[PDB]
RNA sequence: UUGAGAGAUACAAUUUGGGAAGAAAUUCCCAGAGUGUGUUUCUUUUGCGUUUAACCUGAACAGUCUCAUCGUGGGCAUCUUGCGAUUC
RNA sequence: GAGUCCCAUAACCUUUGUACCCCAGAGUGAGAAA
RNA sequence: GCGAUGAUCACCCGGGUGGGUACAAAUGGCAGUCUGACAAGU
């Protein structure tokens, strides 16, 4: 909780949440990010699959809030009739798409058109990794719009043995909540790495704070391996920094 | 003849720490035994 | 000993040498064993001897 | 090496080290009588043989394993083996008597009984009868009085053949040591309720039980009791 | 045939590798330890340390429960370990035997099938198969 | 939500014996029981209803012919991706 | 149906016991003693 | 009171470890003893 106490964290992020305030070109910008100087390398490769960070104290988003879209495993009628139907999941996607026909209906232009509509991007954890194929590479750089993986109901492979097809509406709606909620990060075999904390004009300085803490505690902390614990022999340096702000140093070693 | 003094029974008592202190050596500790009690009832049975 | 052994045994009992390398390679076995030098094994010709 | 160490029971050693094992020393030293693995340690030095006691096998080292407060085989005594089907636990039992005690091997079947006398001629402390431990008067000439009485006997009437012998050759005041298979006696009732008839039946013949000790997981259904012979 | 022959000769190795193994191990004892007092008194005031004469940890030693009076170079971590090796290098012995036990019958089962007679295939609802021979006595 | 009995385990109060270290009280280590509560396993008593239940067996797979085994070709990787075993 | 014909009447490894050995090896080749 | 008939040239603490040659023994190890109902004649 050191980097909270530290009055250095506050005083940068009053001096970026003021100059985006003044500067016409970071208006646009919108998120909080934390760039953290890890001292040796990760050296996991990435898998462009996103890593969920639980922020106990406070709630980035709430579901209602961001244009989701849902891509499924073909076909998709059981899945868009069941989600579509159940009143918990009835109003929770703004669409529903299949991977065959996400890649025969959008390609080219359309799939910036698509970028721009939503803000988060949810699949089926087996078609995942077709998407990087299909989406193109606008969603897959940069981290903003990944796809986060999902699972339509507790149903568990065995080898040797068919999965039963279903899909559990709650349970696809409290995965949601938790993504939405929850930050996220996606591990590189490189000292860097960025994370969201927070949403300007949303959250307050002592929020976002807090998020800091909570994200560091998470990813150092080698008992939630492997999602968490993956920042091994500590930080070096955090900076904080919009989309197009520079890193103002938060924390150095 | 049980005429054991004071001291006579502190000597010969501190014997039984050097010697028990010797045997718990070989006992081996508590935690190997709960596996070791778990593959001997897999092998047993 | 002899005579709780089966009379599979007794008929290999002296080839132990072929009959695991066989056994082990996956090879067809010996079929005489130390029966072979008996007298009406050797009156027997071509396969009648293994039977 | 191998750290062998003294055990509360004379005569019986334990090869504590890295593999420890239930040992005895070997009377007749560079032969395993059943193929037992053999152990010889220098002892200020000149090694000692010694022969391991496997308890799956014998029941009377099951005892051991199970902590038996008091036995009454030790050197220098004679101890009468009814049951002695083989040399497979009669061999232990010379090594604890030691050269000085003699052990009196009963067997009825003949076939194990040849294999007993093979054993013998090696062990010169154990006297080989065969005979049926139901008429004990039929071999009273070789025996003399014994210490301690074991039983291995698998019979359902094996508390008669008890009574038989220690009234003859039992000292007073003598050991008395009985291994109970309680499926040939009753299979339909708990094991425990078994044992408990033999203990009553064993004091209406002035056997005064010592102390009861069941043989898991050496055995299932098997229980040794050890009493005294109070004849007054 | 020849199949069943390699595999048989494997579990039988492991299971000759098993009986010696076991030889050489030493299982605690876990049974019932009764014990016979006259009187009534004498129970209550039973107590184990009284009765064999020795220390409170000594007592629960069954294998070598030494009295007082006979009371009066190896890490012992790596002798520890090492201990756990051999239990489960036994059991590893054990668990190879069943594996080859189970690929053994399941051989055995198919070469029935390639053997002369009239069969019939049944299949209950877990879905396992088995084959029924029809009541034909062997010329 | 019947009665009684035995065992195991979790907790709370309390107690037995052995050892050390202390002038004694007292401090620690070891082994252990019974009491109250809660959970759980088994044994049987009683009240009520009910009279059959399960399995095996007779010439009981196979014209839309059935089955075994060795091969060939293709589908399932948006996954039964297939064990000297039986993926379609 | 099926390798006696690669000595299971055996080879190799380990333990123990007994008896000897710790200089060069196609050994060197004029010193040694005072 | 010399010589070509031949001069010269492992370890550790009296004790224990290390290495080598030969022979004998081991109920010490490798190491586990093939298949199982048809075949031949008129």
């Amino acid at each position: 909780n050191d980097i909270i106490k530290s009055g250095l964290a506050e005083k940068a992020l009053k001096a970026l949440i003021l100059q985006c305030e003044e500067n016409p070109s970071l208006k646009n910008d919108k998120d909080i990010h934390i760039i953290i100087n890890t001292g040796k390398k990760m050296g996991i490769n990435r898998d462009n699959i996103p890593r969920i960070i639980p922020l106990t104290k406070y709630k980035l988003f709430k579901p209602r809030d961001l244009n989701i879209l849902l891509i499924t495993k073909d076909p998709s009628a059981l899945y868009r009739e069941t989600l579509t139907k159940d009143e918990h999941t009835s109003e929770l996607f703004k669409e529903i798409i299949s991977v065959k026909n996400l890649r025969r209906r959008f390609k080219g232009s359309k799939l910036t058109q698509l970028y721009k509509d939503f803000d988060l991007v949810v699949a089926d954890y087996r078609v995942h990794h077709l998407l990087p194929e299909v989406l193109g590479s606008r969603f897959y750089h940069g981290s903003k719009k990944l796809p986060y993986m999902i699972r339509m109901s507790k149903e568990v492979k065995l080898k040797r043995q068919q999965m039963v097809e279903k899909c559990d509406p709650i349970y696809v709606r409290a995965q949601l909540r938790s993504i939405c909620k929850n930050t996220s990060y996606i591990p590189n075999n490189d000292n860097c790495l960025s994370v969201r904390v927070g949403y300007i004009q949303k959250h307050s300085i002592p929020e976002i704070l807090q998020n800091i803490q909570d994200t560091i505690n998470f990813l150092t902390d080698k008992s939630k391996r492997p999602q968490g614990g993956v920042i091994k022999g500590g930080i070096i340096s955090i900076f904080v920094k919009t989309s197009n702000s520079t890193s103002l140093p938060i924390y150095q070693f | 003849e049980g005429t054991l003094t004071d001291h006579e029974r502190k000597y010969l008592n501190k014997l039984i720490k050097r010697n028990s202190q010797n045997l718990r050596s070989w006992d081996l500790e508590e935690e190997v035994r709960d596996e070791l009690e778990d593959i001997q009832q897999s092998i047993l049975k | 000993s002899l005579a709780k052994s089966p009379a599979s045994t007794i008929q290999i009992l002296g080839a132990e040498k072929a009959l695991f390398r066989a056994l082990k390679t996956k090879h067809d076995t010996p079929k005489y064993g130390l029966l072979y030098h008996a007298s009406l094994v050797g009156q027997a010709t071509g396969k009648n001897k293994g039977k | 090496k191998v750290v062998i160490e003294p055990h509360r029971h004379a005569g019986v050693y334990i090869a504590r080290g890295k593999e420890d094992l239930l040992v005895t020393k070997n009377m007749a030293p560079g032969e395993s009588v059943y193929g037992e693995k053999r152990i010889s340690v220098e002892e200020p030095p000149t090694k000692v043989e010694y022969r391991v006691w496997n308890p799956f096998r014998s029941k009377l080292a099951a005892g051991i394993m199970g902590g038996l407060d008091e036995l009454f085989i030790a050197p220098g005594k004679k101890v009468l083996y009814l049951g002695a089907a083989s040399g497979t636990s009669v061999s232990h039992v010379s090594d604890v008597v030691g050269p000085e005690g003699v052990v009196y091997a009963v067997e009825f079947s003949h076939r194990p009984g040849r294999e007993l006398i093979s054993m013998a001629k090696k062990r010169p402390n154990i006297i080989p009868i065969i005979e049926d431990a139901r008429h004990p008067q039929k071999y009273r000439m070789l025996i003399g009085m014994v210490d301690c009485v074991f039983a291995d006997v698998a019979q359902p009437d094996q508390a008669r053949i008890i009574a038989l012998n220690s009234h003859m050759f039992l000292k007073d005041q003598g050991g008395v040591v009985i291994s109970i298979k309680a499926n040939c006696i009753d299979s339909t009732v708990d094991a425990e309720t078994v044992f408990a008839r033999e203990v009553q039946k064993l004091r209406e013949e002035r056997i005064k039980p010592l102390e009861q000790l069941t043989l898991e997981p050496y055995e299932r259904d098997h229980c040794i009791v050890v009493g005294r012979y109070m004849r007054s | 045939t020849q199949d069943s022959n390699y595999v048989r000769t494997l579990r039988q190795i492991e299971l000759k590798k098993l009986e010696k193994g076991a030889k050489q191990l030493m299982f605690k004892s876990s049974g019932n330890h009764t014990i016979f007092v006259d009187s009534r008194e004498k129970m209550n005031e039973f107590t184990p340390e009284k009765f064999f004469n020795t220390t409170s940890e000594m007592v629960n030693r069954s294998e070598n429960r030494l009295t007082k009076d006979q009371l009066a170079i190896m890490p012992k971590e790596s002798l520890d370990k090492k201990k756990l090796k051999k239990f489960k290098q036994v059991k590893q012995h054990l668990q190879r035997e069943t594996q080859l036990k189970q690929v053994q019958q399941r051989m055995d089962a198919q070469r029935e099938l390639l053997k002369k007679g009239s069969k019939k295939k049944i299949v209950d609802s877990s879905g396992k198969i088995s084959f029924k021979w029809k009541k034909q006595r062997k010329r």
